[PDB]
């Protein structure tokens, strides 16, 4: 079985900074590009981040590149998404995404259970 | 940029009917995935490449398209399948829209 | 031991067109594909008919670079045996191949703010590509009874459609520089053995 | 001027089927016709132009191929959607002339 | 978006003038061919002129049934092109739609207009 769960969520004032964590577990790590997704709350997903399998190329989109970065541990089996200066669009809920192959053009296969980030106050 | 339409917003089929969705691309991908999300757990994947199916999914489902449309058919459409689902693919940056589908 | 010239077909400052693709005829070398092949920087390397860990075992008389920069969504086209808008009118390959098909994201290098409408593509043909065959013919395909003397407003359509490239496109819509080794042994002395 | 003759102006097929529309021509149009689909109380969104290609946002099943002066339009897996008109013009001189129809009904 | 929208619609004696306008916007207006073509419940689908792009010298093509009563001019400034219709007649009845470009990409079509006589 594969288990994929996330942490690090919690709330933040706009200008903080924040790092979420996803620990994988059931599977050979480092041969599966992963990814975050993000789901705003009028339910809608999109991509925020991919890295490949070799922690080589990541592709961030036009809207949150220069400020999220993403990270890739193969020793302590994790996956890293730190975020910062967050607008107040950033609210959503993170998932951790597994893809099917050691490139980004496959398929999500098992997504986590992700845990919300709400920035406000 | 791709932008990936679904159409309508909302559906809803009766118990038994089948049922097609809908996901026109702006220009030309190869190939579209297809994601369930039901009320309150995260999504799941169901068809990958257009005609293939996940493990664990009930045969009633399944796929077609190529180019700029692709459609998601439910044979007979019972209780369970009353989820979200959207249409992604490798190009795009964003998800589908969505089109929810309740029992009538 | 004088290693063969791989420096200038991989990490060169600007490729040519899918339309027009660079053919480099590569001899009388000592080459290293297990330099290639362990990089871990190309995002597709399928070999088809060769195996990529005895690539260097082989003696071979000519090796031919193809050179081009095509879409991440387009990189399944340069395939034996497949269609589509690539294979059809740009680049064929034939279902009896022997090569190595090399690809990697170029989003910093191939893309401009603005967009760069440097890469072009062709829209059209009359009939498909025979393979390893270049078209560079700039005719506007005359459809209608009038001879239109080189505009472009009714038929009389341009075949040449420019890629549209911009940092923000998406991961299958960035360019990706593709280069295509094909293997190719003739009645000859072998010598690209490596 | 160039006339298309559309013959069949009713086509009962059921769901589910294949169905080929012809468009007839009188002089040899080389590959100049468009295929337009009207619903009922809209206006015609393209389905081909230039006798064989396929226009953005319709589906695989909408097939159109032949040169000459015989054309053909395949739809395949005739849905409930496709319940509309189909018209085809040529483009090769500037009388241009639309064709006469072909509605279909489901069974 | 793309869209197109025309205006004119009413009833003239046979004898008088109308001149339609169709306003386009949400794409470039200088390289476009636009049409304007027409449905009546007795004829089917009619085509009645066209006006080209502006590296064409905007050129004018009607069909020879409506030759000195239609005139079609364009103004990319505003982006619209007009119709223009004068002494017309019992079979100019029907609907007039105004397109985009016709027979290749980007084919887009209007909602039309209803034109009658009495
Ligand atoms: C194209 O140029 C790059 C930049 O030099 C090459 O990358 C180097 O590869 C060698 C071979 O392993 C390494 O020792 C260097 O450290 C790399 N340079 C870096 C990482 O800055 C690349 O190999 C060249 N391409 C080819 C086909 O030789």
């Amino acid at each position: 079985e594969v288990m994929l769960v996330e942490s690090g969520g919690g709330v933040v004032k706009p200008g903080g900074s924040l790092k979420l964590s996803c620990a994988a577990s059931g599977f050979s790590f480092s041969t599966y590009a992963m990814s975050w997704i993000r789901q705003t709350p009028e339910k809608s997903l999109e991509w925020v981040a991919a890295i490949s399998s070799g922690g080589t190329n990541t592709y961030y989109p036009g809207s949150v590149k220069g400020r999220f970065t993403i990270s890739r541990d193969k020793a302590m089996n994790t996956l890293y998404l730190q975020l910062s200066s967050l607008r107040s669009e950033d609210t959503a809920m993170y998932y951790c995404v597994r893809h099917s192959g050691n490139y980004v053009d496959s398929v999500m296969d098992y997504w986590g259970q992700g845990t919300s980030v709400t920035v406000s106050s | 940029q791709i932008v990936l339409t679904q159409s309508p917003a909302i559906m809803s089929a009766s118990l038994g009917e089948e049922i097609t969705l809908t996901c026109s691309v702006s220009s030309s991908v190869s190939d579209m995935h297809w994601y369930q999300q039901k009320s309150g757990t995260s999504p799941k994947v169901f068809i990958y490449s257009t005609s293939n199916l996940a493990s664990g999914v009930p045969s009633r489902f399944s796929g077609s398209g190529s180019g700029t449309f692709y459609s998601l058919t439910i044979s007979s459409v019972e209780a369970e399948d009353a989820a979200y689902y959207y249409c992604h693919q490798w190009s795009s940056w964003t998800f589908g829209g969505g089109t929810k589908l309740e029992i009538k | 031991t004088n290693l063969c010239p791989f420096g200038e077909v991989f990490n060169a400052t600007r490729f040519a067109s899918v339309y027009a693709w660079n053919r480099k005829r590569i001899s009388n070398c000592v080459a290293d594909y297990s330099v290639l092949y362990n990089s871990a920087s190309f995002s597709t390397f399928k070999c088809y008919g060769v195996s990529p860990t005895k690539l260097n075992d082989l003696c071979f008389t000519n090796v031919y670079a193809d050179s081009f920069v095509i879409r991440g969504d387009e990189v399944r086209q340069i395939a034996p045996g497949q269609t589509g808008k690539i294979a059809d009118y740009n680049y064929k390959l034939p279902d009896d191949f022997t090569g190595c098909v090399i690809a990697w994201n170029s989003n910093n290098l191939d893309s401009k703010v603005g967009g760069n409408y440097n890469y072009l593509y062709r829209l059209f043909r009359k009939s498909n590509l025979k393979p390893f065959e270049r078209d560079i013919s700039t005719e506007i395909y005359q459809a209608g009874s009038t001879p239109c003397n080189g505009v472009e407003g009714f038929n009389c359509y341009f075949p040449l459609q420019s890629y549209g490239f911009q940092p923000t496109n998406g991961v299958g819509y960035q360019p990706y520089r593709v280069v295509v080794l094909s293997f190719e042994l003739l009645h000859a002395p072998a010598t690209v053995c490596g | 001027d160039i006339v298309m003759t559309q013959f069949q102006k009713f086509m009962s097929t059921s769901v589910g089927d294949r169905v080929s529309i012809t468009c007839k021509a009188s002089q040899n149009v080389r590959t100049a016709v468009a295929w337009y689909q009207q619903k009922p109380g809209q206006s015609p969104k393209a389905m081909i132009y230039l006798a064989s290609n396929r226009h953005r946002g319709v589906p695989d099943r909408f097939t159109g191929s032949g040169c000459g002066t015989d054309f053909t339009l395949t739809i395949s897996n005739v849905q409930c959607e496709d319940l509309a008109d189909y018209f085809c013009l040529q483009h090769r001189n500037y009388p241009l002339t639309f064709g006469g129809g072909t509605k279909l009904e489901i069974k | 978006e793309v869209k197109l929208e025309e205006s004119g619609g009413g009833l003239v004696q046979p004898g008088g003038s109308m001149k339609l306008s169709c306003a386009a916007s949400g794409f470039t207006f200088s390289d476009a061919w636009m049409d304007w073509v027409r449905q009546s419940p007795e004829k089917g689908l009619e085509w009645v002129a066209q006006i080209r792009r502006k590296a064409n010298n905007h050129a004018t093509y009607y069909a020879e049934s409506v030759k000195g009563r239609f005139t079609i001019s364009r103004d990319d400034s505003k982006s619209s092109v007009y119709l223009q219709m004068n002494s017309l007649r019992a079979e100019d009845t029907g609907i007039y739609y105004c397109i985009r470009g016709m027979t290749y990409a980007m084919d887009f079509w209007g909602q039309g207009t209803s034109v009658t006589v009495s």
